[PDB]
């Protein structure tokens, strides 16, 4: 009755396809890069 | 100087004939334009 563990270990590559099955149905999301770091400080010109 | 008038030695160009034989007063020079252009960066774009 040891065949259960051996077959679980051996025929365990097709589960990779399962990932695609969840990846195909699901909806992904990409985002643009945010400008990092501090920002330069610049005001107006002197007013009269 | 305006002929047949009550005032002479007038200053400034008259409004009658401001050209007097010229069409374009060509003015050549160098201009520097330091402006606040609306543009974020080469950022704000998908990384891939």
């Amino acid at each position: 009755a040891s065949l259960i563990y051996r077959q679980l270990l051996t025929n365990s590559y097709t589960v990779d396809l399962s990932d695609e099955i969840q990846e195909i149905g699901s909806t992904k999301s990409q985002n643009v890069t945010i400008n990092p770091g501090p920002f330069a400080q610049t005001g107006y010109a002197p007013v009269n | 100087k305006l002929t047949r008038t009550r005032l002479d030695r007038l200053y400034g160009l008259p409004a009658a004939d401001p050209n007097n034989g010229k069409e374009y007063y060509e003015i050549a020079g160098r201009f520097s334009l330091i402006s606040l252009v609306p543009s974020n960066d080469d950022y704000q774009t998908p990384i891939a």
